[PDB]
DNA sequence: CATAATAATAGTTTTTAGTTTATTGGG
DNA sequence: GCTAATAAACTAAAAACTATTATTATGG
């Protein structure tokens, strides 16, 4: 599902960010801030499919196209951007606090209804696909219910309408963090991650909308649609736009095939393919190409059933893709492959076939480990019911090794080190790895898109190290190492 | 080839190790070589990538006055070849070092990354470190141990995690 | 499929290029016997499930 | 006046980037095009000059990619498409000049980012040497070398819905100087090489659309006197009707094909000798 | 020939697919 | 005494995300 998650920061003027109110750090503007910037730089390196406006609940001379009283609007509803980021350095740290002093000023008198009014409009602006609506606000003023009850009345009624509407308002601790004090009657209408928010954890592209989907073909009569998909991706490098190195004008780089001789801008049809082999140069055709790729229909055509024993690491390929059931064209489909799952502890033998990706191209033997409905007690489904496409090699995979057989050593390094490596197990993670390089690279793009003094290099946890393990284990393993002349040469 | 390297973690292991390809498509050498069809001599066939200009003539122009730029946010960020070199840093050297240990019962198949197998040699120039390798592999099958390992392809590439 | 291709092409580059294959196209095919012997449960399951809409 | 007030508020309204802006641009634009839909002969004068002036304006000083001038222009042009079902030959001195324009136009965004503009340029002007040939179709040589010079691009990246390799884009304006001739003979063996393609009528490969939409109307206003019946590629293009399969939605390109052949059934002696009935049933 | 007929044939940014890029190499 | 065998990067790339317009049916 495709749609623009769009969220709106609403941040106080008067006190609430200027306030301690139960705490004793600094006025909560510069943190606040601080925080939202740095949510702005996560979607910048990691979704820029997300609209984004900040408001300022509070306003002694309005800067608002709605005019209405008490309006602050700075940064309409788009996706994040550099421009922003600029927008929010002038009011970033207690420089930008005593701008926000110059322009505007704190202690700003407020109008919560009409902040509601405003924000409904700039949510009514959007003309796209829309994923989410979420309204972010921090305030020290937990419950300033002291206001005029027809401004409370009407902006729960307004809180109704807009979540009604659809539109979500979210209220996070700023002046009674935690045992739920924070809020103290504004939990009404409302119903921590500070440092995640300021963590700004970024690079997280995924997919939005379905694709690569196919039929399971498996005999000449039986065909099941079916949807192929990734969670494993090779992260690219960002495109490289030529830009003029001067002007910053991107580059129409004409290439085309010509010839050297005659000036003369070829075609793929006065031009043949063609293998200089032996003593005969081997022509071929663009679409004579196209057929030796061509060989079948796009799908999943049976070709037998293995159990889920032959299958060892170096029956290893490609890193294997998804299926799952589909319903458009095939009833029964979700049916069937439930009965398949139910009968799964059965179906360790699973399905075998020879895919073809698309038309023009050949098709290739992948097997598919059959994904049960994994769904965790909190609800998540981890390996959604369906099919993992790891790829059965060909003698084409292969790349041999000699054959130095080498014979196992005396029982008691054997021991001795298991009792090293479960002594010295490294605490499992999967969501542990980010790559350095990529890492530095995020921090070199948003350092050097202001005017940073240098790009954070993140220590990653990938980076091995020398000591953590010689004191979770020790030297232990050395001395264990009691061979003459260790590898430690 | 030989991939050498030494398999160092912590402060103490530092094993000799030259590492090889097992998995490996072979890929077609000599290539469709276009040639002209009324006269299948590509050396007659020119391949030019007029670098032009967003202008009515699109005036070409060398690198030597372009930039890459980078589509950064709502924004393009221009990093030229110097600056786009200079801000990168990666594991120099052919680099492998595990990480840690965890069961491979936490893993599964399904939880697999990487397009090969690479069979990792034992201990160079010492069959005394490699019989006590072949015996570290046993301690890791019996624990269904994993050596996790940070892996530089070389000092030309990046490094990748693995194990 | 490449190398009869190549064998189309040098003895006879003059003529219009084959299929793919039989033969090593032949050497693919799912076994028979198991179709045999899947065809009556396979006509059970394919007409126990309509597989359209 | 009205068209003064839209020469120069929407002269006005065009500030920044307001996309907004560029929309109620596009709305005077239509405001405009209604206008011109509702003629008066002394109207048909002053909306001569203001169609120079402002059409300028606007292909000049918005010149630019954003959305406002993307969407207001793409109208822009279909207007003045619309509208040159009637002009006369008024537009003489004015003809020249929208060629000059529209030349640079399709330079533009439209060898970039080629959309409905690209083929309202087409049209405009084809349909525009077919009202107008020869009192200033010279310049439109040294355009066409040009053309040809990007017209044997290799690069098929634009658009399939405009593309424009065979059905419309007719080249016959100039008196066919040996320029054309020579361009010709190679635009003509293209055209073989690539229906050959087209007619793998088993394939899954229409690839009909303005694909074959463009330049085999080229070939049509270029085959009238071209490559007479005296070889093999007589009969290849006779046996290129053969399909013109099923196809159903109309079946226009089909029928285009065949249209074709209608236009150039002069075109076809020496071999239609053969398949007597099977022609003309 | 009647004249607002309301389906397919794409429009889309898709990630993801083969790109020479690279150095140890037989003397 | 010599001279790859690669593999950082190639430089790309075919995917429906979306659908207006024509559809040629039926008022005109």
């Amino acid at each position: 599902y495709s749609g623009r998650d769009s969220l709106i920061f609403l941040v106080d003027a008067s006190k609430a960010m200027f306030e301690s109110q139960s705490e004793d750090e600094l006025t909560p503007f510069d943190m606040s801030i601080q925080c939202i910037q740095s949510v702005y730089i996560s979607k910048i390196i990691s979704s820029d499919r997300d609209l984004l406006a900040v408001v300022f609940y509070g306003t002694e001379k309005d800067k608002n196209s709605v005019n209405f009283k008490n309006i602050y609007v700075l940064q309409e509803l788009d996706n994040p951007g550099a421009k922003r980021i600029l927008e929010l350095d002038q009011f970033k740290g207690q420089q930008g606090q005593k701008r926000f002093q110059d322009m505007m000023g704190h202690g700003s008198d407020y109008s919560l209804s009409e902040v509601l009014w405003v924000c409904a409009n700039l949510f009514s602006d959007v003309q796209f696909k829309m994923s989410h609506k979420r309204i972010m606000l921090f305030t020290n003023e937990d419950n300033p219910h002291g206001n005029d009850s027809a401004k409370a009345s009407r902006a729960r009624t307004k809180a109704g309408d807009l979540r009604d509407t659809g539109i979500f308002l979210d209220l996070m601790h700023l002046k009674k963090p935690g045992g739920f004090d924070i809020s103290l009657f504004y939990r009404d209408i409302i119903s921590s991650k500070l440092e995640d928010l300021l963590r700004k954890v970024r690079a997280k592209e995924t997919r939005k909308r379905a694709l690569s989907r196919l039929k399971l073909k498996l005999n000449k009569d039986i065909v099941i649609s079916v949807g192929i998909y990734n969670l494993v991706q090779k992260a690219l490098k960002p495109p490289p736009i030529k830009l003029y190195r001067e002007t910053n004008e991107p580059v129409k780089t004409k290439t085309r095939t010509f010839n050297t001789s005659t000036g003369g801008l070829l075609l793929p049809s006065d031009t043949k393919r063609s293998q200089i082999y032996g003593s005969r140069q081997i022509i071929l055709e663009k679409e004579e190409t196209e057929e030796l790729k061509r060989f079948d229909d796009p799908g999943l055509m049976l070709m037998g059933f293995k159990p889920l024993v032959l299958l060892k690491k170096h029956h290893y390929l490609r890193p294997s893709l998804f299926v799952y059931p589909e319903e458009s064209l095939v009833i029964g489909s979700s049916t069937l492959f439930s009965a398949l799952l139910i009968k799964c502890l059965e179906k360790e033998v699973a399905a075998l076939c020879r895919y073809t990706p698309r038309r023009n191209i050949p098709p290739y033997f992948v097997a598919l480990v059959p994904q049960e409905e994994e769904l965790d007690d909190q609800k998540i489904q981890v390996t959604p019911p369906g099919f993992q496409l790891v790829f059965l090699p060909f003698a084409d995979d292969k790349r041999k090794m000699p054959f130095t057989e080498k014979i196992m050593a005396t029982p008691e390094q054997v021991g001795k080190m298991k009792a090293i490596v479960e002594k010295l197990r490294f605490t499992y993670r999967s969501d542990s790895f980010e790559n350095p390089v990529l890492q530095q690279h995020f921090r070199n793009l948003e350092a050097l898109a202001l005017d940073l003094m240098e790009p954070e290099q993140a220590v990653d946890l990938t980076l091995p190290k020398v000591e953590a393990m010689n004191k979770r284990l020790g030297s232990l393993v050395d001395e264990f190492k009691e061979l003459v002349y260790p590898p430690d040469y | 080839i030989h991939w050498p390297c030494r398999l160092t973690i912590g402060s103490n292991l530092s094993i000799r190790i030259a590492a090889y390809k097992s998995i490996l498509q072979e890929r077609v050498k000599k290539t469709w070589t276009v040639v002209d069809a009324k006269t299948l001599k590509k050396e007659d066939i020119q391949k030019e990538t007029v670098y032009c200009l967003n202008d009515d003539d699109e005036t070409e122009v060398l690198k030597e006055d372009i930039i890459q730029g980078f589509r950064y946010g709502s924004d393009i960020v221009p990093f030229s070849k110097v600056d786009e070199e200079q801000m990168k840093y990666k594991s120099e050297g052919k680099c492998f070092s595990v990480l840690g240990f965890c069961k491979s019962s936490q893993v599964q198949r399904r939880f697999f990354m990487g397009n090969q197998v690479l069979k990792v040699f034992a201990a160079r120039d010492d069959e005394a470190a490699a019989v006590a390798l072949s015996s570290l592999i046993h301690a890791l099958d019996d624990l269904d141990m994993v050596a996790i390992v940070r892996y530089a392809y070389d000092k030309r590439a990046n490094p990748q995690v693995g194990v | 499929r490449l190398f009869q291709c190549l064998l189309h092409r040098a003895l006879h580059p003059r003529e219009p290029l084959p299929p793919i294959q039989q033969h090593i196209w032949n050497m693919l095919n799912p076994p028979a016997e198991v179709t045999t012997k899947s065809q009556i449960p396979l006509s059970k399951i394919k007409t126990l499930f309509p597989l359209i809409e | 006046c009205s068209l003064l007030r839209l020469q120069e508020t929407l002269s006005a309204a065009d500030r920044c980037g307001a996309a907004l802006a560029g929309h109620q641009l596009i709305r005077g634009l239509g405001q405009e095009c209604v206008l011109s839909s509702s003629p008066a002969v002394l109207a048909l004068q002053t909306s001569l000059v203001f169609s120079r002036d402002f059409g300028l304006l606007v292909f000049v000083r918005k010149s630019l990619n954003s959305i406002e001038f993307r969407e207001c222009r793409e109208e822009i042009l279909k207007f003045l498409c619309i509208f040159l079902e009637k002009m006369g030959q008024k537009i003489a001195p004015y003809s020249v000049e929208i060629k000059n324009t529209c030349t640079s136009v399709y330079t533009k965004d439209r060898a970039a980012k080629c959309k409905i503009p690209a083929l309202d340029l087409l049209i405009k002007l084809l349909q525009t040497f077919r009202s107008s040939r020869l009192m200033d179709e010279f310049k439109i040589g040294e355009l066409f070398s040009k053309f040809y010079g990007e017209l044997a691009l290799k690069k098929k990246i634009p658009d399939t819905v405009l593309e424009k390799v065979y059905e419309l884009l007719g080249l016959l304006g100039e008196v066919h100087p040996s320029e054309m001739i020579n361009n010709a003979e190679n635009l003509f063996r293209a055209f073989l090489g690539e229906l050959k393609t087209q007619m793998t009528s088993a394939v899954r490969e229409p690839k009909l659309p303005v694909l074959a939409g463009c330049l085999k109307g080229l070939s049509s206003l270029l085959c009238n006197f071209t490559k007479s019946m005296e070889e093999d590629p007589q009969t290849s293009r006779e046996i290129f009707n053969f399909v013109l399969q099923i196809d159903l939605k109309r079946y226009a390109v089909p029928s285009a094909g065949l249209r074709l052949f209608a236009l150039h059934a002069s075109q076809f002696s020496t071999c239609l000798l053969d398949n007597y009935v099977s022609l003309f049933e």
